This record gives structure tokens, C-alpha cells and sequence, in this order.
């Protein structure tokens, strides 16, 4: 798309979000509370916004999406099928921080509500191949300490953790599916 | 009263078994129909065939052999061949579906339905035998069915019979020449399987015999049959002392008393001489000294290995012909003298010598010529670790990112078996390195 | 034993079989009346692979003809050797698919496929030991790309452990004969990737290029192209029907060629091919056989092999010949062209020898190579597909028959994902 | 009568360059294979030892 | 073989030879209660004298009361159209006496 969907939907102005941050680092206040909010109209857009690369949209979309996932409740299950394309394309954007953020978002999605792993099981073909290529790549600094784990950009460790948490909830067929998609995966 | 049983598995096993069985029949004077001719007798003595054949009571003879395969093409061809009247027609066990180079298929899926018939035939053949010496087993290692069936048969036999000696004549894949692409996997798995179950193994790779045929036989376009004839001659030289009179006989049981310093190290490499054509052989002396020098010449090793890269552990060598023990001892003196051949320190003398009287026979239409004196040498040496190292590296390259592994996972074998063979070969390498150091 | 049945659909596959069958019959010495008049005894030993015996001593091909319009089969019946086919196996519709994948996969094909499924079930049950199935079809046509694919899915559902072979003619963008080609090509490959055990891609454009350059013949025709395809098909399974040093059936090729389950798209080629004028002068030797093997222009596809790296290669030779020179030539070809061969698979070549030559040739070669060069094919196909789909052009005909654009979007996503995953192993390093 | 005997019936339904291949390349006997070149030869209890050494430079192939 | 009433069947078909380009066509007319898929037997194409040969048929190679080899099958030509009689007498090619079909 020529212009980002979150861009043309934020200058749209119908977002209930406003940064207005007076806190430790940053925060966002909302003129609409989630129980009034309809997730069908908004969650695809928020997951779409993760692809955006220039400020303040990245922070806005990240915070909104994570808090929606946290306090959505059972409503996430219904909007699951629509979310597959944005999370696939954001992962395909091949940018390192974008993969890190969307990786964390997938983790919080899977752990957010129950009875969603089985529903996502048919959908590995969309989302795993991007992680397949970079599972191999990793840093080998040697003896020395790594001081950088304060923030999480180690793509290999993060994807391995996501595979672990994903399989812990997927079920019986999840293991064979993920092994089929990525060969080097190891049983847990 | 002394006998051995021959097992052939795989297409390579069959194509070498037919070659060696032609040689045995010609050497014992048996017509391909199996009947010794009423007139025209070439073999004196009695029960000479008893090592490899058994009398039917009146007339012909049946070999003490069994043929195993899962793909019926070669079995049908041999049953349509001229040796149709020779073999018992229900010991040529043929399956329906080939394992298709898949070791897991040949060890877990389709070999289990043929193993019962094979063991029943083994029991039936062994019941006739009275002084069972041992079993010979032939199989190309770079094949799924060959490797899997050989492993399963050795596994069953080691528990069914126990202490009976078995000799595996394996044809390992060449260093860089190869026909398939998956052969390192099944080679490593099969060697792991047979390491703890075979008493003696012989190296028979292809590039070495290729270069021997090129350099000596002067053949530029050779085929598999000439190779099989060479291995057949090696077999005949190995077992001629068992059934033929000689000044210093050597039994198969007199190998596990002479060539295996430790239970782990039982892979040996062979050599044979002379290799020379009838257009060429008749201008030279073919004397014992020069023939035994050609025997230890490194480029004439039957397997693609360099003996100069390691020490020698033991060497058992058999002469057949009109050799003289004084001449043999004098030649061994020179061999011990020479510089480039050095032995391990804890082995003061490492030679076993055998002498047999009658020269090796020649196959009509073959390649070799007739000579009084022939030498077949079997050596255990520290230099053999290089092939294990290189096959380990080749296996490592493909197993690094789990290539071709799912076609083995999907036939019932678990994931962790490959690493077992890997660690076994690592232990073997460490064992060779530890033994090879001086005190 | 370990025999194969034949199933073909659409006019393209019908024409392919219409040459493949008399190619096989001429190899086996079978007359158009089905009575054996051959010379060699080996011509009948493995005759059970493709032929069934009937009373009166004749042989019948075990082929199943399907089509949604009867003109093509009514024409192929009048062709040479057309009487061999059993009239029972003909299954045809009365409406036609209109080159419409949706209509040939949802509305008409789903209804019609019951009878052809029954007949193929009967054929598979009849044979003693099933080895696999083979299909020939073109992905530029509606009835083919729909019914063939749904048939592949149905057959795979019932016979998971058998072999599935398909010869796909994919639409090239240069010589295009139908406006709606990209839509059905993409929709078909989406289903084919997850069901077919092996697929071999052929281009009419590459066929014309070979005919014009190597053969140097004035008038190429569909007969010549079909004969190319027929010789290529026969070369694969000849070693299954005839003895050799290293017999290598479809399972052995599958094990030796496919590294990962989703990569089973190959390109094939045949040698030698020479013009009529220079056919006498050339002296058949394995070195020229191999140099014409690995020549880029000799490949049956518009994909350029030196634009990518070979995952693996396989060659099947025909004729009496020594193995030392064979594998030595293979080694020489590897040492001379190490840059085009992927580095983490050492010795990535399979070689097989069959002792029986094709009819009239001193020596022959069939090459099958799995390389990274085929990514550009899917690249151009997807480019045309998205160029057409961005405007929703020609979409109402497909969506008026129960399917929606979500299917097209998912098909494009999976197609591009396949392209990316196929390109992945090209740049992988140890 | 040079190039206007031509029509759609005749021209397309005629294979051009892939008919029977030229002779002097047809010369293999299909039934004659390996194991029959050698193992199906005949075999004999006493071989024929006569060998000839021609005074001609051996042809190269 | 298995038919109780019959042991040998007879199929009847018509032959057309186009004079524009020398192509040949064969087709068998439909017969009610026959249980045979009857239609075109040979497409409009040139037919060589033998299989895998480039020697084709010409109009002077056709006659009545004679056997013709089409793709290893042997047809017997028993009767000819009237127009063919005038054509052959105009060209000067003689005909034999036509009989009736067994
Ligand atoms: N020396 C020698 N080796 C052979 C011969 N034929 C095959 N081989 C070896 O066998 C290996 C492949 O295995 P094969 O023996 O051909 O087949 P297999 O062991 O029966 O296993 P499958 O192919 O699955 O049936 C090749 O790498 C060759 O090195 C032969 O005639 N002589
Ligand atoms: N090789 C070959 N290709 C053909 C032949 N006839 C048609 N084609 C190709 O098939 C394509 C059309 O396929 P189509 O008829 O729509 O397939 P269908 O829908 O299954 O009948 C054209 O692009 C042609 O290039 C033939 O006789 N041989
Ligand atoms: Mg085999």
C-alpha cells in the first residue's frame, strides 16, 4: 500500500487514543474505555500499525495494541481470523525492531486468553516461515558478558521462546505442525 | 566336516555373490547345472566341496548360500540365468517393495516381514551343517535395504547363535565419487549397528579398485563385473586354506586370535597381487620378493587409504602357489627392514603368514592371467581413521540444519538415533587416537 | 509388480497421453490391435507395469481419460493407437469448463468426479501391488487445473503412502494463448504444492526454443512438442521396466532428490537431440551426453539454470556403458562448475544406469534437476497475477460460483511464501 | 507443385524431426543385456589358451 | 469369445479420400441396439503405408475389392460411391467388380 493504513486511519481522527503523557517515560490516555469499544473495528488497525516505522505512531500503536490484548477478555477469540494478515505482513517487513515488537505481541496474544491456541493451529503456514529463516542467525560474542538484554532484540532467543510458549498451548498436533514447517525445531 | 554359510543382501551383494559362486564352481569343477561330469574330472581328493556345497545324495550339489532382496528384478534375472538349475529355488528370497535407499525402511518397516523367513532358512541350512565354522555376509553399505537388512540379520544371529564367527565384506562409499546423495546417513547408521556385532569387517570401496584396474589391467572403461571378480578372487584366496591342503593352514577362527588387538578395532583393509594381464604377465619373474613388495606398495591398497599416514597394527598375509618358507621369511626380513613401513611400538612382530599349495584359478573370459604365486594380505592399521573422519564431516554438513531427516522420521525411527551413531563414531575416533600413541 | 496407472484430463493432458502411449507401445512392440509382435523377450517380462491382460491374449493400457467436453476424447479415439483405451474408462461432461477454475473445481467437477473416482478406485484395487499414480496436465486451462487438482487431493486423502507424479505445463508469459491464465495457474499451484509428491514443469516456449535452435527444424508442431514430453516421461520409468546396474524407481529418486517436503518442483531434459543433417556425423559419447545434459539451452524450461544454484541433480542413462567413465565425468562436471552447486550438500548427484536403449538410439540420457532457478517462474506468474487482480478484473465470473476473494488473497500469500522459502536455501551457508 | 500442396490437414498432423532416427545408430539388440554378456555366456571345464599378438597398432576407442 | 450367439463380429465403416490434399478419413455409422461407441474411426490426416514411415497413400493406390493396411489393421473395400466411378473412368483408372459384404 502506498500509505500506511494506520497513518490514513489516524489522520482520520476517529482514534480514541491520545498520548498526553505526564509520567515516568510515556503513557496514553483514552477518551473511550474498552468495554464500550468494539474490537472488530479497531484491533486489525492496531495490529496494522505495528508495521509503521516513524514516530510517534510506533509507540502509539504498540501501547494501544498491548493494552487491548491485556484487558480485552474473551472478545479476542472472535476477532482472531482477521488478525492473521497484518501479523504476517509486519513480520515479512524484515525489519529487526518490527520483528521484535510483533514477536512480543504474538506472545501476549497467545497468553492473553484461553482456547485460542487450537484455533490458531490451522494457521502456522502464514506466520512461521518468516521466523524460519532467522532461527539460525544468532550472536556469538564468546566469553564476555552481554549487557544488552535489558531490552530484547536478540531475535533467535525471542523466537525460540515464542515457539516454546506457543507449543505449550497449541496441543497435540501443534508439535508435528511446527516441525513440518521448520525442520530444526526440537521437542519440548 | 568344516563348513561356512554365505549370506548375500542387496543388489551389490547379489552381483558379487554370483561372481564368487561362478569362481567357486569353476575351481571345484562343478558344471553350472550343478552336476559333476561323469568323465573329465579335474579335482582330486574328496569332500573338497564340503566347505561350500552339500551332497544331494546322488548327482548334483547345492551351494550353502542364501540370497535376500526386496526388489525382484535381480532375483528374477538370476532365476532366468544359466544357474537356474543350481540353486534351490526357494532360498532366493524376494520381496515386493524396495526400501529405496532408506535405512529406516529397511530396518523398521518392510525388513521385519522378511526377517522371519530369512532366519527360518538360516536354521534349516545350519541344521544340515555339523562343524559350522562361520558366516560370510555381503552387502553394499550405501543402500537402504542392504544396510537395514544386514543390521537386522546380524542382530538376530548374534543372539541366536552367540559365539559363531561372522565376516562382513562391506563396500564403503568412495571419498568423492558417489552414486547417491544420502549414502553417508545410512553408512553411519549401519556401521554403528554392525560395530558391536561383527567380528571382522573388510574395507572394499570403489575408487581404489578403479585405479587398480586402470593402472595394472590397463582397462579404461571397466564395469562392475570386473570389480566383483577381484573381490571373488580375494574370497577364494582367503578361504582356500580352509578346504585345501597346505604347509601352514589358517582357519577362520585363527583371525580372532591374531588380528584384533582390542574388541572395538575390527575393521581391516585388504590387498592382493599380482594384478597383471596375459599380454603382460609372462616376461617377469613374478618372484616372492617383488610380489610381496607390490603387496605393501601403498597405491595398491584395495581400499582408498594411505598406510603412510599411520602405523601398522597387524598384517596377516597368505601365499598360494609353490612359495618357499625360506623365501617368505627373507622377504619379511626386507619388509621389516624398509623405512616407510613402521609398526606400533607395543607390537614387536606383527606378521601372520599362511602358505597354500595350489595356485588361484582363472575364470574364462575374465581379465586376470595365470601365475604360480599369489599373495592376499589383510592389514589392521591406524591409518583407517581418515575415512571415518571424512564420512563424519559429510554427515555433519547435512545434519547441521536437519536435511533429509523427515524421510527417516516418517518410517518409525526416532529423532535421537542419528546422534547415537555420531557419538559412537566420535568414540571410535578417540579410541584409535588413544591406541595409536606410544608408551 | 510395483506398477503405475495413468490418469489424464483436459485436452492438453489428452494430447500428452495421445503420444506417450504409442511411445510406450513402440518401445514394448505392441501393435495398434493390442497383439504382441515384438522381437526381444525382455519386451514382455515387465509388461504388467502399464498393461492389463484381456481374454484373447491382448493388452490394454491402464489409463483413465477424463474431460468435461467430449470433443477432445472423440478426437483422440480416432487417432493412431486410439482403440487401445477401454471405452469404460472414458468419463466426460456435456457442458465444458469454460477455462474457469471455479466452475471446474466447485460446480461441475465436484459433481462429475464421482464416476472417475469409482473407476480409478477399481483400477487401483485390481492391481496386485500399487506403486503410485501419474498425471499429465497443463495449468493454463480451467478443467485441467480444477478437476486434476481436486482429483489429486481426493486420491492423496485415500492413498497417503503411495507415489503421486504430475507433469505440469505452466503458462509462460511470452507465448500466451489465454487471457485468464494467471488466475487458474496460481489457484492450481496452491493446491498442487501440498498434495503432489513430485511435479515436473514444462514450458511450450522452451519446447519451441529447443526445436528452433537444437533441432533447427523449419516447422515445429504440437506433435513434436508432445513427442519431447513423451520421451522425457518414458525415460523416468524405463529403468523400472528394464534391468540395469543400479535400478532406481520413483521412490529412490524421491528420496535422493527432495531435501525438504515442500520442494518437489523439478525441471527435466533429454539427450541427445540433433538435427537430421548432423545426426549421422555426431559420434555418441558420454562426454557430449553430459555436456548436452548440463547445457542451459537444453533444459525443458524457460528458467535459466545458471541464474541459480542446483540443490541436486539426477541422471538416468540408457544403453550398455561403463560406470567408471560415467562417475568420472560426473566428478569432472562438479569440479569444473563448483560455483553453481550448493555447498552444504557434498556430492549432490544421483546416477542410474539401465541396459536397454530407447528404440534406435546408441545411448540416451534423461536429466532431472532440482535447483533454485525456478523461483523466477513463480515470480513472473505472481507479477502478472497481481497486476490483473489489483483492478478486480475478470473476477466476477469466479466469484459468481461460490468462492470469494479471500481465496485469491490466501493463494497469493502462500504462493509468495513458497517463492521466498525456495529462495531461502539459495543463500544459506555453512 | 512446389509448396502449394499444403493444407491444415496435412501439415500439422505430420511429425517433422522426431520420426525414426537415422540408421547406423539403430544397432543395439534389446534382449542382449548384462549378466547375459558374461554370466550367460556358456562356461567350459577346459579353457582355450590360444592367444594372438597381431602386428598391428591397436585401434583406439 | 464370450458371446454365446457370435464368435466373430463385423464392423462396417465408410472411407473418404479428399482430392484437395490426399488426406484420408474413416468413420463407422451408428447402428441401433449395438452397444458400441460408434463414431469417427480415423481423423482427417495422411496415412503412411507402414507404421513409422514417410510413404503416404495416393488416390491411385485405392481400389474396390482389395485389402488396405491402415495402422496394422486390414480393411477390405467392397463397394464405392457412384461419383468415384465417374472420377476413375475420367482419369482412366479401371475398377474391379464390386461384391456384397459377408
Ligand atoms: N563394487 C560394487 N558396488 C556396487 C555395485 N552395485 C552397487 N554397488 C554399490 O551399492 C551402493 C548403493 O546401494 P545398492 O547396492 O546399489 O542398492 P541396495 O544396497 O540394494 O539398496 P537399494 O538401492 O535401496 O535397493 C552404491 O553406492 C555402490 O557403491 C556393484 O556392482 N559393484
Ligand atoms: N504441449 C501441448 N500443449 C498444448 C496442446 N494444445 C494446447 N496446448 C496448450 O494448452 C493451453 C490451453 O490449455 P486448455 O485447453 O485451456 O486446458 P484445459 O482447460 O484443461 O482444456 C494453450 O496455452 C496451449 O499452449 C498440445 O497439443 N500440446
Ligand atoms: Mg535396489
Amino acid at each position: 500500500v502506498e500509505i500506511n493504513l494506520f497513518k490514513k486511519y489516524y489522520d482520520r481522527g476517529d482514534l480514541p487514543i491520545a498520548v498526553n503523557f505526564h509520567g515516568a517515560h510515556r503513557k496514553i490516555s483514552w477518551k473511550l474505555e474498552p468495554e464500550l469499544l468494539d474490537y472488530h473495528l479497531y484491533l486489525p488497525i492496531f495490529f496494522e500499525g505495528l508495521r509503521e516505522t516513524e514516530e510517534p505512531y510506533k509507540f502509539l500503536a504498540d501501547q494501544g495494541c498491548e493494552e487491548l490484548l491485556a484487558r480485552g477478555g474473551a472478545k479476542i477469540f472472535a476477532v482472531l481470523p482477521q488478525l492473521i494478515i497484518p501479523i504476517k505482513k509486519a513480520l515479512s517487513t524484515k525489519s529487526h525492531p518490527i520483528m521484535c515488537t510483533t514477536l512480543k505481541k504474538i506472545q501476549k496474544l497467545v497468553t492473553s486468553s484461553d482456547m485460542i491456541g487450537e484455533a490458531l493451529v490451522p494457521y502456522y503456514r502464514q506466520i512461521l516461515p518468516v521466523m524460519n529463516m532467522f532461527k539460525n542467525k544468532r550472536l556469538n560474542i564468546g566469553d564476555h558478558i552481554d549487557y544488552s538484554q535489558r531490552k530484547n532484540e536478540n531475535l533467535s532467543d525471542l523466537i525460540q521462546e515464542t515457539l516454546e510458549i506457543l507449543e505449550k498451548y497449541g496441543g497435540e498436533d501443534a508439535y508435528i505442525n511446527i516441525k513440518y514447517m521448520i525442520p530444526t525445531y526440537e521437542s519440548c | 566336516m568344516r563348513e561356512v554359510i554365505s549370506i548375500h543382501v542387496g543388489q551389490g551383494g547379489i552381483q558379487v555373490g554370483n561372481a564368487c559362486w561362478e569362481l567357486f564352481c569353476l575351481e571345484h569343477g562343478i558344471q553350472p547345472d550343478g552336476q559333476m561330469p561323469s568323465d573329465k574330472t579335474i579335482g582330486g581328493g574328496d569332500d573338497a566341496f564340503n566347505t561350500f556345497f552339500s551332497e544331494t545324495g546322488a548327482g548334483k550339489h547345492v551351494p550353502r548360500a542364501v540370497f535376500l532382496d526386496l526388489e525382484p528384478t535381480v532375483i528374477d534375472e538370476v532365476r532366468t540365468g544359466t544357474y537356474r538349475q543350481l540353486f534351490h529355488p526357494e532360498q532366493l528370497i524376494s520381496g515386493k517393495e524396495d526400501a529405496a535407499n532408506n535405512f529406516a525402511r529397511g530396518h523398521y518397516t518392510i525388513g521385519k516381514e522378511i526377517v522371519d523367513l530369512c532366519l527360518d532358512r538360516i536354521r534349516k541350512l545350519a541344521d544340515n551343517c555339523t562343524g559350522l565354522q562361520g558366516f560370510l555376509v555381503f552387502n553394499s553399505v550405501g543402500g537402504g535395504t542392504g544396510s537395514g537388512l544386514g543390521s537386522l540379520l546380524l542382530e538376530r544371529l548374534s543372539v541366536d547363535y552367540g559365539k559363531k564367527s561372522k565376516l562382513g565384506f562391506t563396500i564403503y562409499p568412495s571419498p568423492q565419487v558417489s552414486t547417491a546423495v544420502v549414502e553417508p546417513y545410512n553408512s553411519i547408521l549401519s556401521t554403528h549397528s554392525l560395530l558391536e556385532h561383527t567380528d571382522v569387517a573388510v574395507m572394499l570401496d570403489n575408487e581404489a579398485i578403479y585405479d587398480i584396474c586402470r593402472r595394472n589391467l590397463d582397462i579404461e572403461r571397466p564395469t562392475y563385473t570386473n570389480l566383483n571378480r577381484l573381490i571373488a578372487q580375494v574370497i577364494s584366496s582367503l578361504t582356500a586354506s580352509l578346504r585345501f591342503d597346505g604347509a601352514l593352514n589358517v582357519d577362520i577362527t585363527e583371525f580372532q586370535t591374531n588380528l584384533v588387538p582390542y574388541p572395538r578395532i575390527h575393521f581391516m583393509l585388504s590387498s592382493y597381487a599380482p594384478i597383471i594381464s596375459a599380454e603382460k604377465a609372462y616376461h617377469e619373474q613374478l618372484s616372492v620378493a617383488e610380489i610381496t613388495n607390490s603387496a605393501f606398495e601403498p597405491a595398491n591398497m584395495m581400499a582408498k587409504c594411505d598406510p603412510r599416514h599411520g602405523k601398522y597394527m597387524a598384517c596377516s598375509m597368505m601365499y598360494r602357489g609353490d612359495v618357499v618358507p625360506k623365501d617368505v621369511n627373507a622377504s619379511i626380513a626386507t619388509i621389516k627392514t624398509k623405512r616407510t613401513i613402521q609398526f606400533v611400538d607395543w607390537c614387536p612382530t606383527g606378521f601372520k603368514v599362511g602358505i597354500n599349495y595350489q595356485p588361484p584359478t582363472v575364470v574364462p573370459g575374465g581379465d586376470l592371467a595365470k601365475v604360480m604365486r599369489a599373495v592376499c594380505m589383510i592389514s589392521n592399521s591406524t591409518a583407517i581413521a581418515e575415512v571415518f573422519s571424512r564420512l563424519d564431516h559429510k554427515f555433519d554438513l547435512m545434519y547441521a540444519k536437519r536435511a533429509f531427516v523427515h524421510w527417516y522420521v516418517g518410517e518409525g525411527m526416532e529423532e535421537g538415533e542419528f546422534s547415537e551413531a555420531r557419538e559412537d563414531l566420535a568414540a571410535l575416533e578417540k579410541d584409535y587416537e588413544e591406541v595409536g600413541i606410544e608408551t | 509388480m510395483r506398477e503405475i496407472v495413468h490418469i489424464q484430463g483436459g485436452q492438453c493432458g489428452n494430447q500428452i497421453g495421445a503420444k506417450f502411449w504409442e511411445v510406450i507401445s513402440d518401445e514394448h512392440g505392441i501393435d495398434p490391435t493390442g497383439t504382441y509382435h515384438g522381437d526381444s523377450d525382455l519386451q514382455l517380462e515387465r509388461i504388467n507395469v502399464y498393461y492389463n491382460e484381456a481374454t484373447g491374449g491382448r493388452y490394454v493400457p491402464r489409463a483413465i481419460l477424463m474431460d468435461l467436453e467430449p470433443g477432445t476424447m472423440d478426437s483422440v479415439r480416432a487417432g493412431p493407437f486410439g482403440q487401445l483405451f477401454r471405452p469404460d474408462n472414458f468419463v466426460f461432461g456435456q457442458t465444458g469448463a469454460g477455462n474457469n477454475w471455479a466452475k471446474g473445481h466447485y460446480t461441475e467437477g465436484a459433481e462429475l468426479i464421482d464416476s472417475v473416482l469409482d473407476v480409478v478406485r477399481k483400477e487401483a484395487e485390481g492391481c496386485d501391488c500399487l506403486q503410485g499414480f501419474q498425471i499429465t496436465h497443463s495449468l493454463g486451462g480451467g478443467t485441467g487445473s480444477g478437476m486434476g487438482t481436486l482429483l489429486i487431493s481426493k486420491v492423496r486423502e485415500e492413498y497417503p503412502d503411495r507415489i503421486m507424479e504430475t507433469f505440469s505445463v505452466v503458462p509462460s508469459p511470452k507465448v500466451s494463448d489465454t487471457v485468464v491464465e494467471p488466475y487458474n495457474a496460481t489457484l492450481s499451484v496452491h493446491q498442487l504444492v501440498e498434495n503432489a509428491d513430485e511435479c515436473m514443469v514444462i514450458d511450450n516456449e522452451a519446447l519451441y526454443d529447443i526445436c528452433f535452435r537444437t533441432l533447427k527444424l523449419t516447422t515445429p508442431t504440437y506433435g513434436d512438442l508432445n513427442h519431447l514430453v513423451s520421451a522425457a516421461m518414458s525415460g523416468v520409468t524405463c529403468c523400472l521396466r528394464f534391468p540395469g546396474q543400479l535400478n532406481s524407481d520413483l521412490r529412490k529418486l524421491a528420496v535422493n532428490l527432495i531435501p525438504f517436503p515442500r520442494l518437489h518442483f523439478f525441471m527435466i531434459g533429454f539427450a541427445p537431440l540433433t538435427s537430421r543433417g548432423s545426426q549421422q556425423y555426431r559420434a555418441l559419447t558420454v562426454p557430449e551426453l553430459t555436456q548436452q545434459m548440463f547445457d542451459a539451452k537444453n533444459m525443458m524450461c524457460a528458467a535459466d539454470p545458471r541464474h541459480g544454484r542446483y540443490l541436486t541433480a539426477s541422471a538416468l542413462f540408457r544403453g550398455r556403458m561403463s560406470t567408471k567413465e560415467v562417475d568420472e565425468q560426473m566428478l569432472n562436471v562438479q569440479n569444473k562448475n563448483s560455483s553453481y552447486f550448493v555447498e552444504w550438500i557434498p556430492n549432490n548427484i544421483k546416477s542410474s544406469i539401465c541396459d536397454i536403449p530407447p528404440k534406435g538410439l546408441k545411448m540416451a540420457v534423461t536429466f532431472v534437476g532440482n535447483s533454485t532457478a525456478i523461483q523466477e517462474m513463480f515470480k513472473r506468474v505472481a507479477e502478472q497475477f497481481t497486476a490483473m487482480f489489483r483492478r478486480k478484473a475478470f473476477l466476477h465470473w469466479y466469484t459468481g460460483e461460490g468462492m470469494d476473494e479471500m481465496e485469491f488473497t490466501e493463494a497469493e500469500s502462500n504462493m509468495n511464501d513458497l517463492v521466498s522459502e525456495y529462495q531461502q536455501y539459495q543463500d544459506a551457508t555453512a | 507443385s512446389k509448396k502449394t500442396i499444403l493444407s491444415g490437414f496435412m501439415k500439422n498432423n505430420s511429425i517433422v524431426g522426431f520420426k525414426e532416427c537415422l540408421d547406423s545408430q539403430l544397432q543395439l539388440k534389446d534382449s542382449k543385456s548384462e549378466y547375459n554378456d558374461k554370466f550367460q555366456s556358456k562356461n567350459r571345464i577346459h579353457r582355450d589358451t590360444s592367444i594372438f599378438h597381431i602386428r598391428n597398432k591397436s585401434q583406439i576407442i | 469369445v464370450e458371446n454365446p450367439y457370435e464368435n466373430y463380429r463385423i464392423r462396417k465403416c465408410t472411407l473418404y479420400y479428399y482430392l484437395s490434399d490426399g488426406t484420408i478419413h474413416v468413420n463407422e455409422p451408428k447402428i441401433m441396439n449395438s452397444g458400441i461407441e460408434q463414431g469417427v474411426f480415423i481423423k482427417r490426416q495422411q496415412i503412411p503405408k507402414q507404421l513409422n514411415s514417410t510413404d503416404y497413400y495416393t488416390w491411385e493406390d485405392l481400389n474396390v475389392g482389395i485389402n488396405i493396411n491402415l495402422f496394422e489393421r486390414v480393411f477390405r473395400i467392397v463397394d464405392c460411391d457412384s461419383f468415384t466411378k465417374e472420377f476413375f473412368v475420367y482419369m482412366g483408372k479401371k475398377m474391379n467388380s464390386p461384391e456384397r459384404v459377408p
